[PDB]
């Protein structure tokens, strides 16, 4: 029993921006982010921990039943699809685009 | 009043733990690991994992027991200080501790300053035979 | 490093059979699940299922029941594992990309991925 | 106030939790036999005639299995002394040979000796026949042997086989005079630890017990290894407990803990003949050299209606956590043959029986209470003498056979059971439960899960008005 | 005047270098050998050394306890005697002592005398405790 | 291969510093042989007699 | 002909440094522990030794 919803489905950040993209989720959630065709990478797992190697940009935080994930100073080479993931309960993301 | 087996006073407060010291201090070296044991036998999966359960059971027991002489106490279950109860350690009145707290709740309260109290303790008894030597 | 190499794409017919194949080689495999996803195209991921390398036990969706078979094979010195995946009965919908994953820990942290397998029908 | 001083008491009761090495106690009743046991050898010191259990009444202590250092503790004994015993016992290199195997035949009537009418060996076994060694190197002897299918894989070149570990890892052969009987083994403490005892009847794994007790040694525990069923363990005080790390998560094993045993009644009916040949110089090889007088497969029998209840007051349990669901058992999805096939051991002759009649079964609602009468539950099983089972972690052995019929009847205290996952079909309020799953570790959780080793700090610093008298 | 390290005033004077003697005597059975050690994991090459370490600070700490206890000295830094200063092992003078040596060179000066003069210590607590049974 | 020097060094090559030998092992049947190839460094392998053996 | 031994356990050869000259062993006990003696010239195995040492 996982309940789950993103509600942006898209949006048009533009360059240089700060966006955030809400999931809310009833246990763990791990961030993924997935290009065109590629296989997902892990961003942030348990909502809030930083993965080795993906640079201080991306940062995301939780309080009760609702995660942000934040990509301040947005680059061109940042636009993909993200997720937010439970066990095996995944949601299809949002698509970023200028 | 009745007598209490190993820990049987560990909820009570301090004013009656206090009663009950003998109970721990009676086993901190004796067991049946010192027992006879009923292909070499002592180097077998047991013959170890005994002989490094006989070496534990004594340097808990010195552990303690290098304290006490240090601090003068050697000898005595109950033994008394001249260091003065620093009142930043623990503020707390007589009947806030002995008569309303179990002597896990408080060790855990001055946890932050046992180690600066072990050094005080040592110091004190240190200046105690320095004032002796120099005064017969 | 560590790599989860996989194999080449795949066409099939309808009402035939797919192996697809994943291959771990650098850390401890023995202590690490492996889960397959599939994604069809224009479409999210799907959870197909764990397998326990240690004992090779399964575990699928009511989805995947009857049709999907995990299973893995082990070197002789367990530096390197091949892990299977197999399709009994094909349909349209089963055209998607396959990706082996490795678990992590008790988040589910997926933090290595296989390249992809395009299976069509 | 002014007048206080720093006063030391010893024998003060606090303690810390910590880890140590806990060694062995096992009683001298069990002793003196002669049998040389695999597990409770020679090496454990006495047990206490009298053990002292201190009920400590105001105190709330956290517990916490699922981390618990007993458990890591027992597995790397139970492999260490599974090695150390076969270490002595004889290589089986020469037996890596080319085996010609063939349909065995047999001489009896032995019209099935009994009601039940599972099958019988034949099409089981196989009759093979190789060369090897005598205790003259340059000389070779052509032997033969009953070997079961599943010990043997074959090649290439149809009637032409070998063992199935002889490109994985070579196997001692169990010495005779070695006991695999689990005999109970009391795990304690050195002096200045102590061991905390959760006497809650209705405790799940983790948080604080209000109920905790002091004691030295832990009960007898049994080594007993079983995949599917927890065998000869300690049933539960209260009632059944559903004990899992996270229920949600799927990848974590589910432990079911009985109130109530249920026997299960396993025998061997066949007649194996124990026949020796020399492969080498002082070695000596035990084979089947004959099946002769009854020739049925393995059986296990259950009362059904006990499995039922016992089975109807689980799925009781189990709606509490799975509230508006509905709760189905179904047979193991795959694996090796130790996951899908409930696997023990007795007399020194390793059981894998199926247990798919156990656990085949749906319960959609109870909207009414069916009833039907009593029947028993006979589970075919097979028997195996290549084992392995520390999952290619230890090392492999191979059993001899055992003289005579076998027969074993021991207790059932609880299943390991592993759930299903899904997204939108599992939703559909059903919830399949598949036996088996987790390691031979949760086989030792569920004797370990009260327990708890921690460290005695008999110093105690407190104001006092006591000031030491100076000269 | 500042604190010293272990051992940090072997090069002074007595009468300088008694003042830090809990520092040496701090040291004496705690250790890292007693941390939890990070193919019998306690039968390696490094877990027997570590054990044997272990077994070694233990007897070093009790052979200095052994004498302490015959001498009547338990629990004390400075211990004062009741046996009277021969003028055979050493005839130098307060001042030749105290401000002129070090602990080093005054025990290699009475080394010869460090065994007989630990047997008269023995020997003069045992008379003290018979000199007290028949007197009370 | 063609691999020109690949670089400045010109040392040599490991030809004419290691062989190509071939020989008969056990495969996981005792009673089997198969014959195998490895190459070997000159400094780990000495001559007996009858030359090439 | 065989040797003896091919048909009841495998032997050693023993090295040839190894000396099996038999010298002197005293065993002593831990200290908290004695050894008694007993000194009497014309003494069976069991009974009192009223001359111990
Ligand atoms: C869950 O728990 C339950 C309950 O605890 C477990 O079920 C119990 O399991 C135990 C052990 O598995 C069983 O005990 C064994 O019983 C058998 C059968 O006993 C009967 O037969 C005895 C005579 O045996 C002869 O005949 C049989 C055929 O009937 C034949 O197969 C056998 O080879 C032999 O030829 C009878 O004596 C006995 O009657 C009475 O006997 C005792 C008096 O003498 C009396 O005290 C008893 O109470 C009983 O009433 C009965 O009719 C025994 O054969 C077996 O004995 C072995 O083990 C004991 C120690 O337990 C040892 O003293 C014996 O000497 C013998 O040990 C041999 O085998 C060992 C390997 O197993 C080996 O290590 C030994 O060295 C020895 O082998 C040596 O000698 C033999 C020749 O003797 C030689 O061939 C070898 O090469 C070697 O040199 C046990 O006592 C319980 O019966 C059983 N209970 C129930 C209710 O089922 C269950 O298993 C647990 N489950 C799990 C998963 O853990
Ligand atoms: C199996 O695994 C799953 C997955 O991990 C696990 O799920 C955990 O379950 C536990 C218990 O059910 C959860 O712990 C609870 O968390 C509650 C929510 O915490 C968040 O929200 C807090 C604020 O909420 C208030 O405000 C909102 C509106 O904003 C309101 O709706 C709420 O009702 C509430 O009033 C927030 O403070 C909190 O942040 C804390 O925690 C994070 C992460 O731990 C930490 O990083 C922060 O620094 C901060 O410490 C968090 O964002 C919470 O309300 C609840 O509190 C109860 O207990 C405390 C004492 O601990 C009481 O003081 C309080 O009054 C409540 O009684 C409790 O803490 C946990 O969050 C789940 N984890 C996840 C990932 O979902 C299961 O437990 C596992 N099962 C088993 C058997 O192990
Ligand atoms: C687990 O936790 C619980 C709770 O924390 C803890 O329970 C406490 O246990 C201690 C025992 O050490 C109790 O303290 C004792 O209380 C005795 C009873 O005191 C009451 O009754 C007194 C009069 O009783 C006499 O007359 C009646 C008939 O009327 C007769 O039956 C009795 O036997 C007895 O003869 C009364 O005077 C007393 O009033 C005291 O307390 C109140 C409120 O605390 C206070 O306001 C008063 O000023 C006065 O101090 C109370 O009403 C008592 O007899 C006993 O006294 C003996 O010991 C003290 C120790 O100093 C001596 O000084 C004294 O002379 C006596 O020898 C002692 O005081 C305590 O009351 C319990 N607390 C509660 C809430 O019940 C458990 O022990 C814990 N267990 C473990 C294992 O940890
Ligand atoms: C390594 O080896 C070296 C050499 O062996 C050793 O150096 C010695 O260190 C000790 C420290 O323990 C020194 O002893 C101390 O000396 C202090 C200085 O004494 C001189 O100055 C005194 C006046 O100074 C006052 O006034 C000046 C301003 O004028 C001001 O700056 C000062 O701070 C201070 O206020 C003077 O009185 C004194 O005279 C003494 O000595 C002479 C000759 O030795 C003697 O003839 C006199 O009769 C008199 O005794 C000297 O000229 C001194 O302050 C200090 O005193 C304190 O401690 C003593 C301890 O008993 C107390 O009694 C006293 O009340 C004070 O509290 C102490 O005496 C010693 O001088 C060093 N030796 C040399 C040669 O320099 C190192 O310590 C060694 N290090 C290690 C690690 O091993
Ligand atoms: C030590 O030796 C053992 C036994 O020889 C090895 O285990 C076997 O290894 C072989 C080689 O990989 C495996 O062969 C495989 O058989 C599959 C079909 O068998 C399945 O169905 C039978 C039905 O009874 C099962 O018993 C069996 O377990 C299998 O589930 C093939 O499908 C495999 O792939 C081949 O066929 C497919 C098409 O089907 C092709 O696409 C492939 O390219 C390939 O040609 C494969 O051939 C065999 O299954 C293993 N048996 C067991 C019990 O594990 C060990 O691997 C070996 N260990 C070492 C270290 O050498
Ligand atoms: C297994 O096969 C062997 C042959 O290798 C059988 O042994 C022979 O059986 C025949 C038939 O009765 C006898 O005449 C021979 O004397 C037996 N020995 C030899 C060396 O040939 C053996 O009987 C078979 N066993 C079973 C159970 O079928
Ligand atoms: C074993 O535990 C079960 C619960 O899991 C007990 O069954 C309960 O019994 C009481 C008393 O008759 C009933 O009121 C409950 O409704 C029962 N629960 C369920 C789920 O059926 C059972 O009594 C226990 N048995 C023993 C011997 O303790
Ligand atoms: C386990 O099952 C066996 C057989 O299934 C039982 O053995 C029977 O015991 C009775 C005695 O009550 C005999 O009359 C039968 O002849 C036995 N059957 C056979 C095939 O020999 C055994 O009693 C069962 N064990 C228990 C504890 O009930
Ligand atoms: C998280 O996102 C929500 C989106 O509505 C926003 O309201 C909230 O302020 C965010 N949390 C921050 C900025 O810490
Ligand atoms: C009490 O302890 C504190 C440090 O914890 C120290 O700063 C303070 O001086 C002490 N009080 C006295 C009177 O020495
Ligand atoms: C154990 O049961 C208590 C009581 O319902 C509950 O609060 C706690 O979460 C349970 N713990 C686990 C691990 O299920
Ligand atoms: C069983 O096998 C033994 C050993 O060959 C034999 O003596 C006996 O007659 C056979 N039958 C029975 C019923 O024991
Ligand atoms: C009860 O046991 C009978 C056999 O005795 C079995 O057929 C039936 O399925 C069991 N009850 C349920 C609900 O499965
Ligand atoms: C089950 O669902 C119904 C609605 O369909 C709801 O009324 C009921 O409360 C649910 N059960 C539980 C235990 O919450
Ligand atoms: C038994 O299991 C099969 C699948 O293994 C299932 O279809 C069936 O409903 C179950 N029950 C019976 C009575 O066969
Ligand atoms: C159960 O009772 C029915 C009567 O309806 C009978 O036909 C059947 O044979 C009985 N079965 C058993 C196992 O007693
Ligand atoms: C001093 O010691 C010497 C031997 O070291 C001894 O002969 C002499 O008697 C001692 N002095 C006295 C007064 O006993
Ligand atoms: C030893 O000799 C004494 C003296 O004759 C005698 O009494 C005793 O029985 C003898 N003991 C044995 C064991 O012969």
């Amino acid at each position: 029993d996982i309940q789950m919803t993103q509600s942006p489905s898209s949006l048009s950040a533009s360059v240089g921006d700060t966006v955030t993209i809400t999931c809310q989720a009833n246990g763990y959630l791990n961030w993924y982010q997935q290009r065109r065709g590629k296989a997902p990478k892990l961003l942030i797992y348990d909502g809030s921990k930083l993965e080795r190697g993906v640079p201080s940009r991306f940062s995301g935080r939780r309080w009760g039943q609702e995660y942000n994930l934040t990509i301040n100073n947005l680059q061109p080479e940042d636009i993909a699809t993200y997720f937010c993931q439970v066990y095996e309960f995944v949601v299809p993301g949002t698509r970023l685009d200028l | 009043a009745m007598i209490f087996g190993f820990l049987g006073a560990a909820g009570s407060t301090m004013g009656a733990a206090s009663n009950t010291l003998t109970v721990q201090a009676r086993q901190l070296l004796s067991g049946i690991v010192q027992q006879q044991s009923n292909h070499l036998l002592q180097l077998t999966v047991w013959g170890i994992k005994q002989l490094q359960a006989r070496v534990l059971a004594v340097e808990r027991y010195l552990e303690v027991q290098k304290f006490l002489g240090l601090w003068g106490c050697s000898g005595k279950i109950i033994c008394c200080t001249a260091v003065p109860w620093n009142s930043t350690w623990s503020n707390k009145s007589f009947e806030q501790i002995w008569n309303n707290m179990t002597w896990i709740e408080w060790e855990r309260e001055i946890s932050n300053y046992t180690s600066q109290i072990y050094d005080i303790l040592t110091e004190s008894q240190f200046q105690q035979d320095i004032n002796e030597v120099d005064l017969l | 490093q560590v790599q989860l190499l996989q194999s080449g794409a795949a066409v099939t017919k309808p009402g035939a059979s797919v192996r697809v194949s994943c291959e771990a080689s650098g850390y401890n495999i023995r202590d690490y699940f492996i889960h397959w996803w599939r994604q069809a195209p224009g479409q999210g991921l799907q959870w197909v299922g764990w397998i326990n390398p240690k004992t090779g036990q399964p575990n699928n969706p009511r989805q995947f029941q009857g049709r999907v078979s995990l299973t893995r094979h082990a070197s002789w010195d367990f530096d390197t594992y091949s892990f299977y995946m197999d399709l009994k009965a094909l349909r349209s919908d089963d055209t998607a990309v396959y990706f082996c994953a490795r678990q992590r820990s008790d988040y589910w942290d997926f933090d290595v991925w296989g390249s992809g397998t395009q299976v069509t029908v | 106030a002014e007048n206080l001083w720093v006063t030391v008491y010893y024998g003060v009761p606090v303690w810390k939790d910590a880890d140590t090495t806990l060694f062995c106690a096992s009683d001298a009743k069990a002793h003196e036999t002669e049998a040389h046991n695999i597990w409770a050898t020679h090496a454990c010191v006495p047990t206490d005639p009298n053990p002292q259990e201190i009920y400590m009444e105001n105190v709330t202590e956290n517990f916490n299995m699922w981390k618990n250092n007993m458990v890591e503790q027992m597995q790397e004994d139970i492999i260490s002394l599974w090695d150390q015993s076969l270490k002595p016992c004889v290589k089986l290199t020469p037996l890596c040979v080319t085996l010609s195997c063939t349909n065995v035949t047999l001489t009896n009537v032995n019209y099935t000796n009994n009601f039940p009418n599972i099958g019988n060996i034949t099409d089981e076994v196989r009759n093979c026949s190789f060369n090897v060694t005598t205790e003259i190197r340059d000389k070779k002897q052509k032997v033969y042997a009953l070997f079961y299918k599943l010990d043997i894989v074959q090649m290439e070149n149809k009637n032409s086989y070998r063992l199935i570990n002889c490109n994985t890892s070579v196997c001692k052969q169990a010495c005779p005079k070695i006991s695999f009987d689990p005999i109970p083994i009391h795990y304690c403490t050195p002096a200045g630890y102590a061991i905390l005892k959760c006497n809650e009847k209705n405790f799940n794994g983790t948080g604080p017990c209000k109920n905790v007790s002091s004691v030295q040694c832990t009960h007898g525990i049994k080594p007993v290894v079983s995949t599917q069923l927890l065998l000869n363990g300690s049933l539960a005080e209260g009632e059944i407990i559903i004990r899992s790390e996270n229920l949600t998560n799927n990848a974590k094993t589910i432990i079911v803990h009985l109130n109530k045993s249920v026997e299960i009644n396993c025998t061997r009916p066949s007649n194996n003949t124990r026949t020796s040949v020399t492969i080498g110089p002082g070695q000596v090889f035990y084979r089947t050299g004959d099946i002769i007088g009854d020739i049925r497969k393995a059986y296990c029998e259950i009362n059904g209606t006990k499995w039922n209840e016992t089975l109807k007051q689980v799925v009781g349990k189990l709606k509490e956590h799975f509230p508006n669901k509905t709760i189905s058992f179904q047979p193991p999805s795959g694996g090796d043959l130790e996951i899908t096939m409930h696997h023990f051991n007795c007399r020194g002759e390793f059981f894998y029986c199926n247990t798919t009649q156990l656990f085949n079964s749906t319960w959609i609602n109870s909207t009414t209470i069916k009833e039907y009468n009593d029947t028993i539950i006979y589970l075919p099983c097979k028997i195996k003498q290549i084992i392995n089972m520390w999952q290619g972690v230890g090392q492999c052995m191979y059993a001899p056979p055992i003289r005579g019929k076998i027969n074993c009847v021991s207790n059932i205290t609880g299943i390991l059971l592993t759930r299903d996952g899904g997204d939108a079909n599992a939703t559909n309020d059903t919830e399949t439960f598949r036996p088996g799953g987790g390691n031979i570790k949760d086989n030792w959780r569920s004797e370990l899960y009260k327990y708890k080793v921690v460290q005695i700090e008999p110093l105690g610093i407190a104001p006092t008005k006591c000031k030491r008298r100076v000269v």
